[PDB]
């Protein structure tokens, strides 16, 4: 196809060369193009070209298609050496993208049900028909719609998200099956990759699944509450209180689910009883702020159930926001501030309707993402580029300037040449002063490079320099110097000093002489390799060591590069009320600047030459004209070509641009007001002028500490990374843009500038570009307090989970938790570029972000940010605090188990065995094996023994105590020996777990009843890297009398951790036989104790299923609709 | 079964097959049963290279 | 390499271990061209094992 034929013709054209390798020449194998006519070695295409060329005897040339070849490729040769040719791309990349713009996250997103994560699901059937008691006792026979279930046995299990009707929706959810079914697939998720039975779970990283299932949790409940409408009640159940209608169609079904003390209570049950005892007057609505007459109120507290965990969450992130809210006021002023005048938007004076428009973030919360930022860009300079050809064309466009190289041409007309003369001084300049490749970019270019002089220094070409050493006899290789000396004070480049002096130099070897440093740095290298404060000839220093009487010249122009050099300035741009200040080794709200600046005084201007960038020209022409004076010099030349120079000279130093009067006075101005505009704030470090001491020699970022150094200005200096990169520019386009400079004819600057600088603020991307930050910030903290969770970090942090089982984790598992955090913290919040990924290319135990620069001195200047707070992970840490008393709704177990045959007919429940029967390490008698355990088989029919820790052996009876781990890994061998005397001897173990799951098996207990099937099961397959959730049988509860049968029962846990029971026999009077449990009164507080305030949560030891809540309606608008401009 | 060995019981079968087998017996240079010294007619020097 | 190193580590009486003469930098190369460099960093790293 096309595509593939001109891609094949553009190589066959392009690829003219070998390649591009640095190292040094060889005549074998150095490259070398050996030519045939005769024996030389040449090192270039086009060199041995030339060679085969000069062989031919010139005057008898025609035209051959090696003649074809040799023109192309020296043709081509310049455009692959052209610096912008080579710095160049027009597709993007993922970084440069990522810094251009990035996903914007949605933190500001509404709920329309009722808040809550915890609900009752009927776990056995109640028995409605029976025998004592007619049916007509019950209140489902009348089809009452009762708050609660109706069931012999109610649990109460966690599924976030339930009950709600959601604007966007998060994707991360902890759904969870009643506990007569298997969970184990919840906590077997993140690093069994191992385990193969679908039914098993690793136990040594139950820690690491618990944190992602809280952070997950955490994660799903952040939301705002929405306020739908009320509507009064019309029947007699309450005092004509005033009741939500959620939206849905199903809507009537929610009015007994929110309201439990609505219902009537015309019966003994224990739903009815509960009903009676609680209270009357705390129902629907109760407060509500009416700001307006037909309007909505803007918010409501309102009695309804919901737990108090996923309430204390919501309102944790309302508070964040609140702190992130502004208002249009302060907007006008900041954009006003910004602008500078030049723009004029408005806004209303009136009461308001309470807008949610959070858009302001602390300082460091700033500071902390151009870290991360300038750390994702450092030694590219593929990244780089482009930000910085943006800012060239935004420049262009806002500019007033114009560049025509027609001044140049009509100034030098006027010079009179001889026309029989072998020099053209006028003729010459007009020739070099054309850009190759056609590009005047690179004025723009260096122009936008002061934003950056920390992370990019722009230099200039090596191609701009003589070519191999200059010569003061050779015109065209002075105006060479000209250019040079012309176009160095714009770049950013701290050895820019340097050059321009060993430019003069190299120009004049053998007419002057100065004494260098070393053989190799001599006088004669090429001045553009002069790029470190290390270079600097000692005799630019200590002039002294030249001479008056040896080096004139050279003595002169030191001491025009020493007292007349441009001098920094600054500007003052941004306002940082509203925006944060992102720059980091300057003061906030400044920008510094290579050149001084001034304000101008007319909106009209007109042409004046005092400013340093025309003395600067002025200089440099007076020490051309006094170099092409002396016949020292320039010997062979005439009276009619030194006076041609010295008036071309005379008059280049008299051209009329408005470059420099530009520079002094607009340039700035617009500087200024492009950067608060700009998606990477300026990132820049001092401009020293002309001194050795303070030359930045480096720019490094740490994000580690080092061995066990905590403390991150300890290892700052000895865990960074050097960023920066250099960038070529073209010397003659920069000298013809300062050359021939100039203004509109009609141009009124303000007229000009309050139209040229509207549109680009009236888009609003950059009030988005501060939530990035947010949440950047936000994922950064929540990864530093949850790594703690697993290893050891530097920081300070409480530890709940301590007594969950984990495991001694390395830096690989640290990696992937890690990984797993920044998964869940992008599909929440809905964003698909890098999250806190720069960070996880080392380990993330040791995080720390810090930034810093040297000087030449060896003086460093360190930035260390202080790590704000983060309500995520706040409410991790909340979550986590209240897992730690209600495990069990989690379906967790906490403590061990007891292994061991129990035969009676009582109605205990296993997950609340009675205290005779359970043994620990401080019991009497009991056998503790540790590691170094053997089995040695019985003899002649004596019993078979097992080593104790002491050293002792044991039958196979009594009361032992095992590590999990033991079994773990002698699990068949174990088996073979032990199974038969657990069932039917009298063997009792208590495997020590400290955390684990469970399901639970309910059998009717007027009938036999045998649990060593489900037991044998569980201990068959366990596993040295898995184990099955532990089985219980737990009998039923009894509304009525029954009559009693045997059961065998052989797991107990050890602690009482029947705790998600909700209520028993729920719709009878009372509960005869069995497990018995009243509805928690505990929980519900507000309702049943009538001294407790509205408000009062006792949070970490229950979460209290009903309380107050408060619904919000407020308008979230984008800026544009409140804050109008004036075009 | 309910366990797969974390290593792999086959391929370290295979490992510890591959190095066990007895080191090669280096015969050139002796002699037979009539006295004829075994092995081909060559450098002493070249055969180690 | 990294392997047949480790193993020969155990046999330093019969086999020693030296890594290749390839491996230098051509000609001695110089500390003004950057593939040397990396070619000195590569061995330096390589060396002590
Ligand atoms: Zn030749």
């Amino acid at each position: 196809p096309m595509s593939t034929r001109i891609a094949e013709a553009t190589s066959a054209i392009v690829s003219k060369h070998p390649a591009r390798v640095g190292l040094p020449p060889t005549a074998s194998s150095g490259h070398g193009y050996q030519c045939h006519v005769c024996s030389a070695v040449l090192f270039s295409p086009l060199d041995l070209d030339a060679h085969v060329a000069s062989h031919g005897l010139h005057g008898n040339m025609t035209l051959t298609s090696s003649e074809i070849q040799r023109h192309i490729t020296e043709f081509i040769s310049s455009w692959q050496n052209h610096p912008i040719v080579q710095v160049s791309a027009d597709v993007e990349n993922r970084k440069t993208a990522q810094l251009l713009h990035a996903d914007t996250p949605r933190l500001v997103t509404w709920d329309a049900g009722l808040c809550t994560s915890f609900k009752i699901v009927p776990i056995v059937p109640a028995q409605v028909p029976q025998d004592v008691l007619a049916y007509t006792f019950f209140t489902s026979s009348y089809a009452i719609q009762s708050p609660f279930p109706e069931a012999a046995v109610s649990r109460i299990v966690v599924h976030t998200r339930w009950a709600s009707n959601v604007d966007f929706d998060r994707d991360s959810s902890v759904i969870m099956a009643p506990p007569t079914e298997n969970n184990i697939h919840l906590f077997k998720q993140l690093l069994n990759t191992e385990t193969l039975s679908v039914r098993g779970a690793n136990p040594l990283m139950f820690r690491a699944n618990v944190l992602h299932m809280l952070l997950e949790f955490v994660l799903d409940n952040l939301y705002l509450n929405r306020h739908t409408g009320f509507s009064q009640d019309h029947t007699p159940f309450t005092e004509g209180a005033n009741l939500r209608s959620l939206p849905g169609p199903d809507a009537e079904k929610w009015y007994s689910i929110m309201y439990p003390t609505r219902m009537g209570t015309p019966n003994v049950s224990k739903i009815c009883n509960f009903v009676a005892s609680c209270v009357r007057n705390r129902v629907g609505r109760f407060d509500r702020a009416q700001m307006m007459n037909g309007a909505m109120s803007e918010w409501v507290d309102v009695f309804e159930t919901s737990d108090a965990l996923t309430v204390s969450i919501r309102g944790r992130w309302m508070a964040r926001l609140a702190r992130m809210n502004i208002n249009p006021t302060e907007i006008e002023w900041a954009l006003t501030e910004c602008a500078q005048g030049y723009v004029t938007v408005t806004s209303p004076y009136a009461p308001s309707v309470n807008r949610l428009m959070p858009y302001r973030i602390s300082n460091a919360e700033r500071q902390i993402s151009q870290i991360i930022r300038v750390m994702n860009i450092g030694n590219n300079a593929t990244v780089i580029q482009p930000v910085l050809q943006d800012i060239s064309v935004l420049l262009q466009r806002i500019s007033p300037l114009q560049i025509d190289p027609t001044i140049i041409s009509n100034t030098m007309s006027t010079v009179s040449e001889s026309t029989t003369q072998t020099l053209s001084p006028a003729s010459s300049i007009l020739g070099k002063l054309r850009p190759s490749n056609s590009d005047f970019s690179s004025f723009r270019v260096a122009l936008a490079g002061w934003l950056y002089n920390g992370v990019v220094t722009t230099v200039i070409d090596d191609s701009s320099y003589p070519k191999d050493g200059g010569s003061v006899t050779s015109l065209e290789n002075l105006w060479d110097f000209f250019i040079l000396a012309l176009a160095l004070p714009l770049t950013t480049d701290p050895c820019a000093p340097v050059k321009a002096f060993m430019t003069l130099a190299n120009m004049m070897v053998g007419f002057e002489t100065i004494p260098m440093d070393n053989q190799i740095y001599t006088q004669s290298r090429r001045a553009s390799a002069f790029s470190t404060p290390h270079t600097w000839p000692r005799c630019f220093m200590n002039i002294q060591l030249i001479s008056p009487i040896d080096a004139p010249i050279l003595r002169q122009w030191a001491e025009i590069i020493h007292r007349y050099w441009p001098n920094p300035s600054q500007i003052r741009y941004g306002t940082p009320n509203v925006f944060g200040s992102a720059n980091l080794f300057t003061p906030p709200e400044v920008l510094l600047l290579p050149i001084d600046h001034q304000p101008a005084n007319v909106t009209t201007p007109t042409l004046d030459f005092t400013n340093e960038l025309t003395n600067w020209r002025a200089r440099v022409c007076e020490l051309m004209k006094n170099l092409v004076d002396n016949q020292r010099y320039q010997p062979g030349w005439t009276q009619s070509l030194v006076s041609s120079m010295r008036g071309t000279l005379g008059k280049l130093k008299l051209i009329k641009s408005m470059t420099p009067m530009y520079l002094q006075q607009l340039a700035p101005v617009e500087l200024a007001v492009i950067a608060p505009m700009l998606p990477f704030p300026p990132f820049q470090v001092p401009y020293v002028r002309l001194d050795r001491d303070r030359v930045p020699t480096m720019v490094g970022v740490t994000r580690q500490s080092r061995d066990t150094i905590t403390q991150p200005a300890l290892s700052l200096s000895t865990t960074n990374t050097t960023v920066g990169v250099p960038l070529a520019l073209d010397a003659r386009a920069i000298t013809v843009a300062l050359l021939s400079g100039k203004y509109p004819p009609d141009l009124v600057t303000n007229v000009w500038y309050a139209d040229a600088i509207y549109p680009m603020y009236a888009d609003t991307e950059v009030f988005s570009n501060l939530q990035r930050d947010v949440i950047t910030c936000e994922a950064v903290q929540t990864l530093v307090t949850l790594v703690a969770q697993i290893s050891e970090t530097q920081y300070p942090v409480d530890r709940y989970l301590d007594w969950i089982p984990s495991l001694r984790a390395s830096a690989a598992t640290a990696a992937t938790f890690a990984e797993w955090v920044n998964t869940s913290m992008k599909t929440a919040f809905d964003l698909s570029d890098m999250l806190l990924e720069p960070l996880l290319s080392g380990d993330p135990r040791m995080t720390q972000l810090a930034i810093q620069y040297q000087q030449y001195n060896g003086r460093t200047f360190n930035v260390i940010p202080e790590m704000p707070g983060s309500v995520i992970a706040d409410c991790v840490q909340l979550t986590a605090e209240v897992f730690n008393h209600e495990y069990n709704l989690f379906g967790i177990a906490r403590g061990d188990i007891i292994i061991g045959r129990v035969q009676s007919t009582h109605l205990w429940s296993p997950l609340a065995p009675p205290p005779d029967l359970v043994f620990d390490r401080d019991t009497p008698g009991v056998h503790i094996f540790g590691r170094d355990c053997r089995i040695s088989f019985g003899m002649n029919g004596a019993a078979p023994m097992i080593r104790d820790e002491t050293g002792m052996m044991v039958p196979f009876e009594g009361n032992w105590i095992f590590p999990l781990a033991l079994w773990q890994m002698n699990t068949r061998y174990f088996n073979q020996q032990f199974d038969a005397w657990i069932k039917t001897g009298e063997l009792r173990i208590r495997i020590e777990m400290g955390a684990y799951p469970y399901m639970l098996h309910y059998y009717d207990p007027r009938q036999y009843a045998n649990a060593w099937n489900l037991t044998s099961a569980w201990l068959e397959e366990i596993t040295p890297t898995s184990i099955p959730s532990v089985p219980f049988m737990v009998p039923i509860s009894s509304d009525h009398d029954i009559s009693s049968a045997p059961a065998v029962q052989y797991i107990i846990s050890t602690e009482y951790n029947d705790r998600s029971l909700f209520c028993t026999n729920s719709s009878s009077p009372q509960t005869i036989a069995g497990p018995d449990k009243h509805i928690p009164v505990e929980r519900y507080n507000i309702l049943t104790n009538p001294d407790a305030p509205p408000t009062q949560i006792q949070l970490p030891e229950v979460v209290d299923l009903y309380n107050v809540v408060t619904r919000y309606a407020y308008e979230t608008p984008p800026i544009t609709a409140v804050v109008m401009g004036v075009p | 079964e309910h366990y797969k060995a974390r290593p792999g019981i086959a391929s370290v079968q295979k490992a510890t097959e591959s190095a066990e087998l007895p080191m090669k017996n280096n015969d050139e240079g002796t002699p037979d049963k009539r006295g004829n010294t075994k092995g081909a007619l060559v450098n002493e020097h070249v055969e180690a290279r």
